[PDB]
RNA sequence: CACCCCCGUGCCCAUAGCACUGUGGAACCACCCCACCCCAUGCCGAACUGGGUCGUGAAACACAGCAGCGCCAAUGAUACUCGGACCGCAGGGUCCCGGAAAAGUCGGUCAGCGCGGGGGUU
RNA sequence: AUCAACGGAUAAAAGUUACCCCGGGGAUAACAGGCUGAUCUCCCCCGAGAGUCCAUAUCGGCGGGGAGGUUUGGCACCUC
RNA sequence: UCCCAAAAUGUAACGGAGGCGCCCAAAGGUCACCUCAAGACGGUUGGAAAUCGUCUGUAGAGCGCAAAGGUAGAAGGUGG
RNA sequence: UCACAAGGCUAAAACCUUAUGAAACUCCGAAGGGGCACGCGUUUAGUCCGGGAGUGAGGCUGCGAGAGCUAACUUCCGUAGCCGAGAGGGAAACAACCCAGACCAUCAGCUAAGGUCCCUAAAUGAUCGCUCAGUGGUUAAGGAUGUGUCGUCGCAUAGACAGCCAGGAGGUUGGCUUAGAAGCAGCCACCCUUCAAAGAGUGCGUAAUAGCUCACUGGUCGAGUGACGAUGCGCCGAAAAUGAUCGGGGCUCAAGUGAUCUACCGAAGCUAUGGAUUCAACUCGCGAAGCGAGUUGUCUG
């Protein structure tokens, strides 16, 4: 969800995906396929669709986080300063990212999981398994 | 600490003064009190005490200084500065300088 | 090397116009004998895209 | 008089004229006095024939050709090599 | 495995069923042109664990190891392979697959088997003498219990790369 | 630069640095020794500074080994990008043409070039 | 010299006009229109859960994608 | 002062942050000398840091105030 | 430095493995840009002094940012180009986009961007393909046995997928959970027997039962058939107010669309011929500069 302490207002700008691998801790992950903002609650979406799905263990590992003030119209206004801090905490996820992955669960019982996390989404996706070994 | 020679040694500014570098070791009871050119990496005199001293060996003080005086002389070595490693300027040392300054 | 002005220098850039001037080629067919020195291949090279070049 | 402070917090029309930056390239026929570099610090130090200003400005002491010296980077010095 | 050119000129394979590599050690520094169905086909059985004989243009047949693959994001295929030419009698530091077998006395009773370390670093084995895997024994495994560097089976002659007490396998509780 | 070595000083600030193992002593260098005064410690000769041997090379220094750490670091491919030319309502993206990283990997190193004086080749 | 409104109009200076007057401005607000669509209105997606049982007869948490241009606005483009 | 500022300079906004309207006869000149923050182990007030001791220790400190640059071969810290 | 993901570890700070974000972080670091010297070259301006100004409302687009809703024909900078002050062709119409800078004359010629069914200049052009929705010629999440081409996993003439005959499990109304929970509200498992085979079993039915089927098993049949994904063109999603439409007619019997190839049209651009002007160097009429004439070059929104 949202950061502890910081520096309070940002800006915006985009291009392809840094750091961002496919397997490491789960087994089976969700991969972005357009750039986009990831509300926290759009996370916190996804987290309680897949955690419910899952029933017991919370195997679930959540690689994006919301580092990232939005501002706001208070109202109508411009004749005026800067805007509120306090709309929302976004992260910013380029394709190739990894967002989500999970471990234990079966093929199917996270090819579903992960199918229902998709709907809570702003953007394309797909899901992701091995074969990934640049450093571990 | 060892700061103490590199601080007289940049202290002493080299080649915007033209002048020549005077050495001197006066950690043990031998020295090598040598001129050295600033510019190219060559000592021009040098007078030490290692081979023959009389006896002498905190006492040669004077004898060193007067030694290189009338070394550098021959040479025709006229303009001088001087350069302590962390040595105060008072005895062994301050010896060494008076006996040149009077040696020429 | 055999140069001319194929395209026009309107909406073109400022250095590539004063290529274009540096390279003697006032109207569009214009064409001229260049020389093979690095400095003259090299203000052939600015303006490419305007020029139809032989050899 | 209310009990509301005296300056009102969150603001930022403020800003300075500003300057600074290197004065003189490498491979420059400089004259004596010339400034060779405007600075805040040391990030380039005075060479051989080159002084330094109060403000760590770095001015030609003699005529000649501007020669900069990179030592590994940290340690930089501008020195004057003349023509004569 | 088999290939054809190696310029610095890539446009003849960029549509084709090619991608560029390299293979060297301290001789040979050889570009490549491989096919990529093929590396494909072969890597996946292979990994980093295990060789392949590669036979250039006419007939130059070389035994070489998976050092690193920097695949293209977005679509997940492979885009440049490193291949390591080599020697005949000592290795490099091999990452191998940690597995698992049986069922544990901890999973059936309320957590499960996390595998920390998916591959682990492992110091001169030998080369054509690598283990292609790295079975680990799970069933003395309750909640709380970990298994760590110095709790692993060696196949003959092999050290460990990495630090004595490093988390390998542990065991968790639920939720 | 006869060949070695030691003490000074330098260009060169890690491809020169550290740790760990070793060789070195009566030539040099260090500790050591005493110190009332020159002169000195906001307290103490630890340090500076003065008067000298032995003793011991312990510690420090000097040299030599070694790639465990540091440090240097390719080739290939990539990110990015000057210029040219395009897609998408947009976020954004592409193609040609040259320039081309960073990280990583192969691998590289326990430095190299001086001036002066000292001591040895019984 | 808080000449600090800081290139500093005089040594020396506040308000009010619905009683208002002139010169101008679509360089500039209120009405309408235009562009936009945050807000507004509608619609769709997923399916937790309600429906004794059963997600979808009805209902639809958290979250996501659109359409419209009837709201409040933004903006200030013709019209002072 | 920093960011915006598009690796020369410069560059706007009722864009994002913060400080100044001083202070110091030593906090200046010069000449000498000194070297930091923090951790671990061990020690009477104490017991979280602390006055001491030994190892580690390019700076993780300091620089009268904001920040940036800079700086230990000192610009830091002591004295004549 | 600040923020931060899984774990180790310890009495959390530190520390270690794996893992990231950054305008105001930086161990690194381009492409570009800037200064200077040189001109190996090719060009044609510049500087200084003095007379006269006007202008100090800019606008769009691309690219790089802030503000703003990663709204505006929005605002405020940077940078290029056009309009401003720019005619001509194209883009139906249309300051800005695309092409191209109009000295004058011609009932000549070549080309640019754009085009070549008829309105309307010029191939109803050639070849191999795609789409059948008038898509072309209104956007998305989401959705779909639409056709085209390449890949991944399997099952197979020792006879599979589908389809009809026929069997449907004994234990056992599995334990828990309850007013009951029996394959089918929810917690733990998914063990066993007979064999040609039947899973503490998928969906419906009852209040719990039963019913009626599937996962699995033979005969009859005979030849390919079932699932994840990539991509090309298309479908649904797809509702606004005066009368409709891609400019229109009309077009799939391509006039749509992917790729390659030529031939023609097409401007005030280039060219041909004639003439005029500007500046220049070169000739000359004159007592001299200069003004006339006269070539050649160049200029002329
Ligand atoms: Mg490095
Ligand atoms: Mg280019
Ligand atoms: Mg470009
Ligand atoms: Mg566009
Ligand atoms: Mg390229
Ligand atoms: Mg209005
Ligand atoms: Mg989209």
């Amino acid at each position: 969800k949202r950061t502890k302490f910081r520096k309070q207002f940002r800006g915006r700008m985009t291009g392809d995906a840094k750091g961002g691998d496919y397997v490491a801790f789960g087994d089976y992950g969700l991969i972005a396929m357009e750039p986009a903002w990831i509300k926290s609650n759009q996370i916190e979406a996804c987290r309680i669709v897949m955690s419910r799905h899952f029933r017991r263990g919370g195997k679930i590992y959540i690689r994006i986080f919301p580092d990232k003030p939005v501002t706001k119209k208070p109202a109508e206004t411009r004749m005026g300063k800067g805007k509120g801090a306090v709309e929302y905490w976004v992260s910013v996820v380029k394709p190739g990212r990894v967002m989500f992955e999970v471990a234990g669960v079966t093929e199917e019982q996270a090819k579903e999981a992960f199918r229902l996390a998709g709907h809570k989404l702003p953007i394309q996706t797909k899901m992701v398994k091995r074969e990934v070994y640049d450093e571990a | 600490r060892r700061k103490l020679r590199t601080r007289r040694k940049v202290r002493t500014t080299t080649a915007a003064s033209g002048r020549l570098r005077l050495s001197v070791y006066r950690s043990s009871k031998h020295i090598y009190a040598q001129i050295i050119d600033d510019s190219r990496g060559q000592t021009l005199a040098a007078a030490s005490s290692a081979a023959l001293k009389s006896g002498n060996k905190t006492d040669t003080a004077a004898a060193v200084g007067k030694a290189l005086a009338a070394a550098a002389a021959e040479k025709g070595i006229k303009q001088v500065v001087f350069d302590r490693g962390s040595y105060k300027y008072h005895g062994r040392v301050k010896a060494l300088a008076d006996a040149a300054r009077e040696g020429g | 090397m055999k140069i001319k002005l194929v395209r026009s220098v309107i909406g073109r850039p400022g250095n590539q116009v004063k290529t274009v001037q540096a390279l003697g080629l006032r109207k569009i067919g214009d064409s001229r004998e260049v020389s093979d020195t690095p400095a003259v291949r090299g203000m052939v090279k600015t303006v490419k895209h305007l020029l139809e070049v032989q050899e | 008089a209310h009990k509301k402070g005296v300056g009102s917090s969150k603001n930022g029309r403020d800003s300075n004229p500003k300057y600074l930056g290197v004065k003189k390239f490498g491979g420059e026929v400089v004259k004596a006095g010339n400034i060779l570099v405007r600075q805040r610090g040391t990030k380039f130090k005075a060479g051989q024939g080159v002084g330094m200003g109060r403000d760590h400005t770095l001015f030609a002491l003699s005529d000649g050709k501007v020669v900069f010296i990179n030592k590994g980077k940290g340690a930089r010095f501008i020195s004057i090599e003349a023509a004569q | 495995m088999e290939l054809t050119a190696k310029p610095r000129t890539p446009k003849q394979k960029l549509d084709e069923s090619m991608i560029a590599a390299v293979a060297y050690n301290k001789e040979n520094n050889v570009s490549f042109a491989l096919d990529r169905k093929a590396f494909d086909r072969a890597f996946r059985q292979q990994s980093t664990t295990g060789l392949f004989d590669i036979t250039v243009e006419g007939g130059e047949t070389f035994p070489a190891l998976v050092k690193a693959v920097q695949m293209d994001k977005r679509k997940r295929a492979p885009i440049h392979v490193d291949f390591y030419m080599v020697t005949y009698g000592e290795p490099v530091e091999v990452s191998v697959p940690v597995h698992t077998t049986g069922r544990s006395q901890g999973e059936v009773q309320g957590g499960l088997v996390d595998i920390v370390v998916h591959n682990l670093q492992i110091v001169a084995p030998g080369p054509r003498r690598i283990p292609q895997e790295l079975v680990v024994d799970v069933t003395k495994m309750n909640i709380g219990d970990h298994i760590t560097a110095g709790d692993i089976k060696l196949p003959e002659g092999c050290t460990l790369a990495a630090d004595p007490e490093l988390t390998v396998v542990s065991v968790l509780p639920p939720r």
